[PDB]
RNA sequence: AUCAGAGUGGCGCAGCGGAAGCGUGGUGGGCCCAUAACCCACAGGUCCCAGGAUCGAAACCUGGCUCUGAUACCA
RNA sequence: AUGUAAA
RNA sequence: GGGCGGAAGACAUUGUCAGGUGGGGAGUUUGGCUGGGGCGGCCAAUCUGUUAAAAGAUAACGCAGGUGUCCUAAGAUGAGCUCAACGAGAACAGAAAUCUCGUGUGGAACAAAAGGGUAAAAGCUCGUUUGAUUCUGAUUUCCAGUACGAAUACGAACCGUGAAAGCGUGGCCUAUCGAUCCUUUAGAUCUUCGGAGUUUGAAGCUAGAGGUGUCAGAAAAGUUACCACAGGGAUUACUGGCUUGUGGCAGCCAAGCGUUCAUAGCGACGUUGCUUUUUGAUCCUUCGAUGUCGGCUCUUCCUAUCAUUGCGAAGCAGAAUUCACCAAGUGUUGGAUUGUUCACCCACCAAUAGGGAACGUGAGCUGGGUUUAGACCGUCGUGAGACAGGUUAGUUUUACCCU
RNA sequence: CCGACUUUGUGAAAUGA
RNA sequence: GUGAUUUCUGCCCAGUGCUCUGAAUGUCAAAGUGAAGAAAUUCAACCAAGCGCGGGUAAACGGCGGGAGUAACUAUGACUC
RNA sequence: AAACUUUAAAUAGGUAGGAUGGCGCGGCUGCUUCGGUGAGCCGUGCCAUGGAAUCGGGUGCUCCAAGUGGGCCAUUUUUGGUAAGCAGAACUGGCGAUGCGGGAUGAACCGGAAGCCGGGUUACGGUGCCCAACUGCGCGCUAACCUAGAACCCACAAAGG
RNA sequence: UCGUUCGUCUGACUUGGGUAUAGGGGCGAAAGACUAAUCGAACCAUCUAGUAGCUGGUUCCCUCCGAAGUUUCCCUCAGGA
RNA sequence: UUGAAACACGGACCAAGGAGUCUGACAUGCGUGCGAGUCGACGGGUUCUGAAACCUGGGAUGCGCAAGGAAGCUGACGAGC
């Protein structure tokens, strides 16, 4: 699935409020933090004995994700993110249909 | 041992046995759900009748 | 499971050494002045049959270096060995059959008994029944000579380690075939509680890795690691090769 | 009985839609007194029977068949 | 590698 | 000479962290539906058609199939055109290449399965595009009138396209998907860090993604024949019961066989049954126990008659033999092999017909088989082990009660 | 099994800073 | 592990396991090292054993195939593909 | 022709049958229209013999809570199955939870549902004896030398002579 | 346990007493055998009135009303909301 | 239990013992006291049969009288058919 490079939808930006046009990227996920309270919680009671206790998971099932687009305005350099239906090849930009 | 088992048999029995409660038609009807360009308007007017 | 006999023999309940006919350590002399700097001589008395061992002990009645005494030592007999033979300890030991020598004074190519490793601890290595060690070589620049041990290897030992020249008698005593349970349990009775040895493949799985199944079979790699933890390392431990034995790994 | 596998040159097997080959055999020559062997060339097939889609099948899938292999237990 | 049974 | 004599020597080693190995050991798990369970399959999410009995709802391991995708166009829209096929014609050109005219209710296409829908379009080509956007509700479908998914109709913006009406909140409609906690991202020039501040970090609020396919969403492999417990006839293997396809037994028709002659004796192609000694099917009684194959023993009963008494028919000359009739009174054997019922042989015989009685008969025997624990081989399993494969050893309890 | 810290002091050279 | 004596123990080191070697530029913890920072911290380099790469080992666990054609009667198949 | 249909039933489905209706007057709107144009509401005044039959007090409103969530049979429609006293559905009723009279005997077939008694009359079914009631009045067929035949379910008989 | 019959009997023989090993431990010429009539993990006491969606019982009278085996969800179908 | 007289289980007989209780939180229904208040519950004083009774404090103890927010914070301007 093809997605063009810039699209004109709306900023809800206090300071555009209209169609301007965005640039897209590609959502990924940032990189894992050390100082999440999730994790600081995680980390305390992972440590000492009694081995694994908050649940891991193993039944994978989708083999697809809902990949999220990030456009970010040329107008006030905000993003805002869309979530697309799933699919496996995704590019952007790419030569247009013939 | 079949444990899938489905019948309406006996669930007429039930259901009219109790009647089937009819809600009680009302003077004054409900607008909720009406719409909104509609009902603006039929309140506005209200707020200004004499 | 449960505790595994290789396991079981470290407790030391049944699995302890039957000595109450054995006639004591059989050792060299604890090394004094006389001789670390001459020689001492003393007599043989008996050659007596030691139970458990196959090689006979032979009684030397020293004197006693200081004190008004006779000093019943105790020797592991080099076969050559009769009663009334004088065996002289020390440095000027002449070079025969019986007398102990520190290894400074055996000529390279001598066989020796009962070597000792640290000088003073009164004879460790070539002690079995009918097995020497030959004095390879020597280093005086250390103060350090070599041995070809029984087993094949070669020992670097101090100098001054005494040692036995000879063999150790009951020599050959392992050629004859025992022909008999019999013979075999007579043999280990004075030794230790180490036979009859049950197969592994005939046991349940609750009490040897290689227990159970409708066949006897191992099931697995015979061959465990060295650091295997205690009560899995029964097979064959640390194996380099297995297979007979043929060429050059012969060797 | 179900579950799979393979059906492709005379033989045994390759093969990923543009679509036919590997080794061996067949054919005509050459070396040879002659046959091999070897050297140079030449022809190959209903891609198991009936379909469908599909730029486009022999392959994807579905029906019709033959051989082969599996799992077929507690009473 | 090999060499009509047909004299 | 203030060293007991050596050997190693600030390495081994003790202590604590750190990584790998660790069924040696501990803990636990080892889904559900199911015409028993296991294996198979997914009938657990979910679509179309049918069953579904002309509103709705409607089940089964019912039928025929589908889905976990694909798409910046195959979305929006505006304009223009008509599709499959068939008739006739045109250099090479033919059944089929390209062109022209006519007819063409859709017999084409609409991404995919099926159904429904469409002809100045929903199809084909071109034009400009991004409504596949923002906020929060409503409603339907499921339904507890909960969530989710999907869908519809308004509202407040901002926009696309068309001259305009209008259409447009993704695909012509019906399936194509995801809760709590956690992590991550977007936003306000937001709030808190509680002694007040500056200043990184952290938690917040609103909206997304990472996924639970057992699809309202545990983190999880086997074996047990050495087995234990609470239970179950909600549930198997024996008996019985209903059923009788399968098994056995008998009719009707008559194409032909019977050297000429359908019916002496057959009787194909079809068809009508009977029976309940097999098996299939079910799972109704029985799982706080009904002792489970066979043989031996003994008795009774059935006729669907093998012999024997009387008869009828013949492809009955006599002998033998075949078909049928009333007939169940009497009879139906000794043995090799097998644990066998079954089977097959040898011999006698007038004949060595078939059947039931809880597949008669274990407080009547026997324990050969089977059906525990020992053990062996063969295949499978990495293994503990499995075998509806062969083998060998393996306790048979009580009556004195009522009839 | 292995590394680091620790008991663990004394002094010498060679390569690195 | 096999289980007196006689006789003999064929092939496979790809699978699983065991074991040996580490030039070193694969992977790789704590500690210690450097840089940025106002500091918490983050980053990079270094980085043991172990795995990974490379040898051996079956009297280690184990395993040891199909399909066609062919002899001058037929069959069969010494032979061939 | 269940996964074909032009046509197209029967039974079953929905809605309406007035007092919660209409008409006049004069007002509101920030909606709507070219526009008092509409849409609706607001205040007021008038009307409206009750707007088919029958029947009758209501879940009208709410609270708290029990047990249940194994079903089974029948007439009819119907899916798998050769069929089943089988498995799964549709409408209703029954048994379960229920006695009582009849079908000899039977949970659900026929009649019928109940306080305890006296009197009368019936339903289903019967009147030869068991056993309460007729060996009643009539008319036909059957003669069974096979156990003639004799109750809705129901305890079968077929092709064929 | 009894009876007749059997295996072995100078041997790895039979046996008394002392002593050693005590429970996930012991000991085993290996049968999961033996460890006080108990062993595929003894006995005793305690946590302990362990838990059970499973089986059995659940005690007086009259009166009146009086059903359900059905929808939806749940590792859910012997259960519950 | 869909179905029991069951060839389904328990039951030889009698006597006595024998099984929805008690506690903390909550909820609806009802009674009683007071009612924008109500509680005297932990304490104190008293108490000549008393572990009872009676008095006392609360001007902020609990609940209620005010809610929305995640938090900073804000907090009901007086109803018609
Ligand atoms: C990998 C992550 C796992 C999962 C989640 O972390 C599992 C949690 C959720 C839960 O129920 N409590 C737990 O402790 C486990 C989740 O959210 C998915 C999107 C993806
Ligand atoms: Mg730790
Ligand atoms: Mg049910
Ligand atoms: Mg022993
Ligand atoms: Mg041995
Ligand atoms: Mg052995
Ligand atoms: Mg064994
Ligand atoms: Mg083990
Ligand atoms: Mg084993
Ligand atoms: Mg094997
Ligand atoms: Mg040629
Ligand atoms: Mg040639
Ligand atoms: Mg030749
Ligand atoms: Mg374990
Ligand atoms: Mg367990
Ligand atoms: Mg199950
Ligand atoms: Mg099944
Ligand atoms: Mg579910
Ligand atoms: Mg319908
Ligand atoms: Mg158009
Ligand atoms: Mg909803
Ligand atoms: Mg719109
Ligand atoms: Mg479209
Ligand atoms: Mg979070
Ligand atoms: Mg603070
Ligand atoms: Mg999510
Ligand atoms: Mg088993
Ligand atoms: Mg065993
Ligand atoms: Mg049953
Ligand atoms: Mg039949
Ligand atoms: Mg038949
Ligand atoms: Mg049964
Ligand atoms: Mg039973
Ligand atoms: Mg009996
Ligand atoms: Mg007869
Ligand atoms: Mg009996
Ligand atoms: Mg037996
Ligand atoms: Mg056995
Ligand atoms: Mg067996
Ligand atoms: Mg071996
Ligand atoms: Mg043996
Ligand atoms: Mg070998
Ligand atoms: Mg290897
Ligand atoms: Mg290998
Ligand atoms: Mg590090
Ligand atoms: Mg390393
Ligand atoms: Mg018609
Ligand atoms: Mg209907
Ligand atoms: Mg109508
Ligand atoms: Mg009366
Ligand atoms: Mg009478
Ligand atoms: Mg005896
Ligand atoms: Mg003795
Ligand atoms: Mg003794
Ligand atoms: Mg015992
Ligand atoms: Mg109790
Ligand atoms: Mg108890
Ligand atoms: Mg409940
Ligand atoms: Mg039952
Ligand atoms: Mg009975
Ligand atoms: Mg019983
Ligand atoms: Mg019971
Ligand atoms: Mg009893
Ligand atoms: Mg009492
Ligand atoms: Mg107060
Ligand atoms: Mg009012
Ligand atoms: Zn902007």
């Amino acid at each position: 699935v093809n997605v063009p490079k810039t699209k004109k939808t709306y900023c809800k930006n206090k300071e555009c409020k209209k169609h301007t046009l965005h640039k897209v990227t590609q959502y990924k996920k940032g990189k894992d933090s050390l100082s999440a309270q999730g994790k600081r919680r995680y980390d305390r009671k992972q440590s000492g004995y009694g081995g694994q206790t908050k649940p891991v998971f193993h039944k994978k099932a989708k083999t697809t994700k809902k990949i999220v687009l990030k456009l970010q305005c040329q107008s006030c350099k905000h993003y805002s993110q869309r979530a697309i239906k799933r699919c496996k090849h995704f590019e952007i930009g790419g030569d247009k249909k013939g | 041992a079949k444990s899938k088992n489905h019948t309406a048999h006996n669930q007429s029995y039930k259901a009219h046995r109790n009647g089937i409660k009819k809600p009680k038609r009302q003077r004054q009807a409900s607008t909720k759900g009406m719409d909104p360009k509609f009902l603006r308007n039929l309140r506005y007017s209200r707020k200004h009748n004499v | 499971g449960r505790v595994i006999r290789a396991q079981r023999k470290g407790a030391g309940s049944v699995f302890k050494s039957h000595t109450h006919h054995r006639k004591g350590p059989a050792r060299f002399r604890s090394l004094d002045f006389g001789e670390r700097n001459g020689y001492l001589k003393g007599v043989v008395t008996d050659v007596i049959h030691d139970p458990g061992r196959g090689a006979p002990l032979a009684k030397v009645t020293f004197r006693h270096p200081f004190r008004y005494k006779h000093q019943k030592e105790l020797f592991v007999a080099a076969e050559g060995m009769y009663t009334g033979q004088f065996v002289y300890c020390g440095r000027r030991a002449t070079l025969s059959v019986g007398n102990v020598l520190p290894l400074r004074s055996v000529p390279e190519g001598g066989v020796i008994c009962n070597v000792e490793h640290h000088v003073g601890d009164r004879g460790v290595f070539a002690r079995a029944s009918g097995d020497y060690a030959i004095v390879i070589s020597h280093n005086p620049d250390n103060g350090t000579s070599r041995i070809k041990l029984p087993s094949g290897a070669k020992k670097i030992v101090p100098s001054s380690c005494r040692a036995m020249i000879g063999q150790v008698a009951g020599g050959g005593r392992t050629e004859k075939p025992m022909l008999k349970a019999g013979n075999a349990y007579h043999k280990y009775r004075v030794k230790r509680n180490s036979w009859p040895k049950v197969r592994g493949v005939a046991m349940n799985p609750v009490e040897h890795p290689h227990g159970g199944g409708n066949h006897q079979h191992i099931g697995h790699a015979s061959t465990v690691r060295r650091d295997a933890p205690p009560g899995q390392k029964v097979g064959l431990i640390a194996a380099r090769r297995t297979g007979r034995l043929r060429g050059q790994a012969a060797a």
